[PDB]
């Protein structure tokens, strides 16, 4: 679509116009008005993000009660399905390269003051080497006697979050944080090594205590025998004290000095 | 041995089998909804009329977003319930799938769950809990001896009673695929899970004993005897087990529950030891009109 | 915002394929395989100091290049506005924004070939670089002031620009003039015959007289002397320019 | 010196009384006859005024500039109304139309010496002497009576006609027009002085260099330097100047061009010294039918 010319130059003419491109649209149903205000403040910041490991945030069409989030469509597979395909060949180099792409995009988001809140192998898209992070800043929204927790999601949740979990509490009151984002990356780093979840599928109650008490991740780091340097990165990201978990800028160096 | 068939029980089981012999394959159109009996943790239960026969059934609906391949593995694994025939197990009519949900059509227990009875009766007296403890034990041995499967979800809401005086178990881990599909999803406000299960340690029927003990203490005092759910779970793991009030209940009952609520599953009493316990030896010789008490308490 | 087929379902609603109508800029050009190789690399660029490269369509006889439409004023018009309050801090902050964007392109192996104040957009602090990878004699005075001596020494009527020695070191030279416009709010060479500018730039005597006669700070001038270096091998990299700008008064 | 011949004064007086009949010039008042050429952002047409019967030369300069400075260009070009000389092309008027600035001037049917050289191959010495007089006389007229230099002396800006006249055009009469277009165009040959190339201070002495280099090109029929334009310019700045071949042209001509092509403008000959030079004393006394040679050479 070509529009009105805006100035003349030596290299042809430059017009205004409109472009139609393939995108991904997430629809959400909204159940106070201060919700939409906070969402607006976030999507303005998200619209300014620029990083080749972060999905391009196109914008949001707020048409009450339907909320639409528009991002660029991601070619490729999720890292979740990529690592669980037996026909995929991983190694100490491939996993480090994939990790550092994730670290670079996360480090950028935290530099822009954006906590992801749901970093997981399902929200990372792999496409012949290219690594892109999706679905950042989507747990603080407010929309449509028992909690419903998936096994996949629990493996990424830090102890401080599952300790405040209780039926009836809104999820936007859970302590999501940069440190919690690092902890989730710890699980992503585990999947890159073991091609599977860190905790056995079991009752959600048992998962909550094993994560909230720190004993689960300890048994994993003990029973599962990976490389000593690989295990160190894992224990740093999974540190019980959130204040002992490294930053992503520090994780980049830790990853870089692997075998 | 302790699964010996009483004559009135054998005829009631025989009757239920010949009643079940005439229903056939269950479809959604067969059922007309009477009332809703309750819900919780991804499941709702209706009282239902199966129109081809005249049978009033209980229909449990489990909403599950899963592939049809493992959905049929659930329906296939539930067929084992056809071989779970005991006076202490709830009868099974059939299981099918419709409109995103899995239906489990079972025997309707008009007395509901002991969780409901407790809500109306306030507390359950010791003599009545003796009859309940026998049935839970016998039912658990039946599943272990005859089907090699443990219950995994013993609690007052899954112990069903009826005006005939029967005490039957339901919602036990009969389908491995159904377990893994819905177990890690829901978490409630109360917990009856053993400390070893919470810690993720190897768990056996000894965990079901813990749940039975904790259930009896709740049904005796009329209050959950143990707030973010993690604090509750952490209490069960690191803090001492609950116990009955002192001056109220007999010593044999206190010893019975305390041997059920031993944190170490190896030192916790097993089913053969509980079968020959003083509380059971006494409660089994006792004559109790459970059918009368149940009706007069809840209004049947 | 036209909808499309649903891809999958999760806890956070449903996600569908779709298309979106977005505000973009289009540049039309009449006239090859290098374009195909370049535009694939240009579309993968992501940096908040570089304009978004949407893509390019080639319907003969026109070659359309599609980028994000930039709000704000060109750095050319910005510095040339009397109200614009520039200072040793604001000029350094603006310059460092361009350096970060130029450093990124060079890291991706992309020579800009046309860095100038008219290809930089300023918007309430936000700085974005445009028009990268686009490159009888009609030579504008504005363009000559950004051209490195090796480029003007090889300018010949009839020769295509594809033979001109564009390079990262030339890009640094063009940045030097941008830095000068940030200091003086004007071109470095007086308006004169293009022939005189060609010799003054190609011989290196032009910027030498600029640095001499002008009374710019020793630190500010050192940036200029480094960027305008006659020997292109002596010009710094943008990663090095970052630290040089950071350590200014 | 610099005073008017009787035939010249009447021809100039005739042109002025003819110029007193044009009035305000509009685009509609002109019918295009032919295109005479183009160069440096300007195309020149032979056209015909409609109010008068006058054949004019119309230069069109494309300039993307604000109308404020566009009117300043038109206002500064009005000075041409006071540039009345037999060695300066006459001026009729100037206006703006559809983004282009029009300069309507006297038509020289002989064209430029650049065009004559292309058809003549070379121009002999006795005729270049008649050209040299007019350039010097035209330059000193602009300096004496208007205090402005030419800034663009070269064969393309020396016009001739079948009457035998030799006039200068395209000089820097408008400061705003100089500043608007000079920085835009660069050709393949350069007639600019080394001091202008170096950006140093310059004067009418720079026009002397341009004349001298023009004489060398028109004598040998080839641009005497030589490629990249910078190499051409750097040769002008740092290499020795050109000179005429020895055996062909006279010594007085060789000394005339050498005194014009001295790199140091202070040591370069000025207008007054060139006016009394041996080559000028000789060429001015000579009788040469330039009107006849021009027509027979180009074909008129
Ligand atoms: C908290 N403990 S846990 O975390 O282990 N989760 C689980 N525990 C135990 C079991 C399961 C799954 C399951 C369920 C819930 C289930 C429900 C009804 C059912 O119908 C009848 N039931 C008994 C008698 C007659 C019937 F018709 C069969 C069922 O069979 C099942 O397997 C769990 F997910
Ligand atoms: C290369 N040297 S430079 O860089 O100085 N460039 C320049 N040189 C010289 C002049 C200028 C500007 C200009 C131009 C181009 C011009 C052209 C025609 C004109 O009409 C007549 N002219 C003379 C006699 C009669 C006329 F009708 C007036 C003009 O008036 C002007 O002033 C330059 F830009
Ligand atoms: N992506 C863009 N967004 C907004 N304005 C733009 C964009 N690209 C170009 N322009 C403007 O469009 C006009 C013409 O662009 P352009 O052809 O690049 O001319 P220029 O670069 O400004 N000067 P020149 O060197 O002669 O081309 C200018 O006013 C630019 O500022
Ligand atoms: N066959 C039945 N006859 C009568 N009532 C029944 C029957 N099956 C289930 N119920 C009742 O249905 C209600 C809901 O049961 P259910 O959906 O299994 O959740 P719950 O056991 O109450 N708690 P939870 O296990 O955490 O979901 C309970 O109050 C039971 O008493
Ligand atoms: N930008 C995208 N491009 C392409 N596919 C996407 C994109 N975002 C999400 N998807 C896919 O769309 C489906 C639904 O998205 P989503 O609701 O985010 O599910 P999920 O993240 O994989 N699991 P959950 O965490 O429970 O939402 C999944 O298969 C995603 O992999
Ligand atoms: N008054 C005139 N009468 C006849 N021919 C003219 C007149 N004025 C200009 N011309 C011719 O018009 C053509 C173009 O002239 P012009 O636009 O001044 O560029 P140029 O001087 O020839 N080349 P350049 O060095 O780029 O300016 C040349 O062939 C001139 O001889
Ligand atoms: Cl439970
Ligand atoms: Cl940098
Ligand atoms: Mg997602
Ligand atoms: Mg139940
Ligand atoms: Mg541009
Ligand atoms: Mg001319």
């Amino acid at each position: 679509e070509l529009g009105e010319p805006i100035g003349q130059g030596r290299w042809g003419r430059v017009h205004r116009g409109r472009w139609h491109g393939e995108v991904a649209i997430r629809l959400l149903e909204m159940d106070n008005q201060d919700h939409l205000k906070l969402f607006k403040k976030e999507v303005m910041n998200y619209r300014q993000t620029r990083h080749e490991n972060v999905v391009l945030f196109m914008g949001a069409c707020m048409n009450p009660p339907h909320l639409a989030i528009i991002t660029s469509f991601c070619k490729g597979r999720t890292l979740h399905s990529f690592v669980r395909d037996p026909k995929t060949s991983l190694d100490i180099n491939k996993t480090r390269q994939i990790a550092q792409e994730i670290i670079k995009g996360m480090g950028y988001l935290h530099a822009k003051g954006i906590v992801h809140k749901d970093l997981k192998s399902k929200n990372v898209f792999y496409d012949n080497g290219k690594v892109v992070i999706t679905d950042f800043g989507l747990f603080g929204i407010s929309g449509v006697n028992q909690l419903k927790l998936s096994h996949d999601w629990l493996c990424y949740l830090a102890p401080e979050i599952v300790r405040e979990m209780t039926p009836g509490k809104d999820e936007d009151q859970l302590p999501f944080s940069k440190a919690a984002d690092v902890y989730a990356f710890g699980t992503v780093w585990y999947e890159l090594q073991a091609r599977d979840w860190p905790l056995k599928n079991q009752a959600a109650e048992a998962s909550i205590w094993q994560i909230g008490s720190g004993e689960g991740m300890k048994r994993v780091l003990t029973s599962v025998s990976l490389g000593k340097e690989v295990s160190e990165i894992l224990s740093a990201c999974w540190a019980f004290d959130l204040q002992e978990r490294p930053s992503f800028s520090l994780l980049m160096d830790m990853l870089e000095k692997l075998p | 041995e302790e699964l010996e068939l009483d004559e009135q029980q054998r005829k009631r089981l025989e009757a239920f089998l010949t009643q079940k012999q005439k229903v056939g394959e269950l479809k959604d159109d067969d059922f007309e909804k009477i009332s809703e009996l309750g819900a919780g943790n991804g499941g709702v239960v209706f009282k239902v009329s199966h129109k081809p026969s005249g049978l009033v059934m209980a229909r449990k609906l489990i909403h599950l977003e899963i592939k049809p391949a493992i959905r049929n593995q659930i329906i296939r694994e539930l067929q084992v319930l056809h071989e779970c025939n005991s006076p202490y197990i709830v009868g099974f009519y059939g299981a099918f799938y419709s409109d995103g949900e899995i239906s489990i059509c079972m025997e309707h227990m008009d007395g509901g769950s002991l969780d409901q009875v407790l809500k109306k009766a306030g507390r359950i007296p010791e003599q009545i809990l003796g009859k309940v403890s026998i049935a839970v034990i016998k039912g658990l041995t039946y599943l272990r001896e005859k089907h090699k499967i443990m219950h995994r979800d013993v609690k007052p809401s899954n112990i069903l009673v009826n005006s005939r005086g029967e005490i039957k178990l339901c919602d036990f881990g009969v389908s491995g695929q159904l377990i893994d599909s819905m177990a890690n999803s829901f978490v409630g406000t109360r917990s009856y899970m053993s400390p070893e299960r919470l810690q993720g340690t190897h768990y056996s029927v000894q965990s079901d004993i813990w749940s039975m003990g904790l259930s009896l203490v709740e049904m005796a005092v009329g209050r959950y005897p143990i707030m973010a759910i993690f604090e509750l779970l952490d209490y069960i793991v690191n803090e001492p087990p609950p116990k009955l009030p002192s001056g109220v209940f007999s010593l044999e009952f206190q010893d019975f529950v305390n041997k059920c609520l031993i944190k170490n599953p190896a030192e916790r009493a097993d089913l053969k030891q509980l079968m020959v316990h003083a509380f059971i030896k006494r409660s089994d010789a006792e004559e109790v009109d459970f059918a009368g008490w149940l009706c007069s308490t809840i209004g049947l």
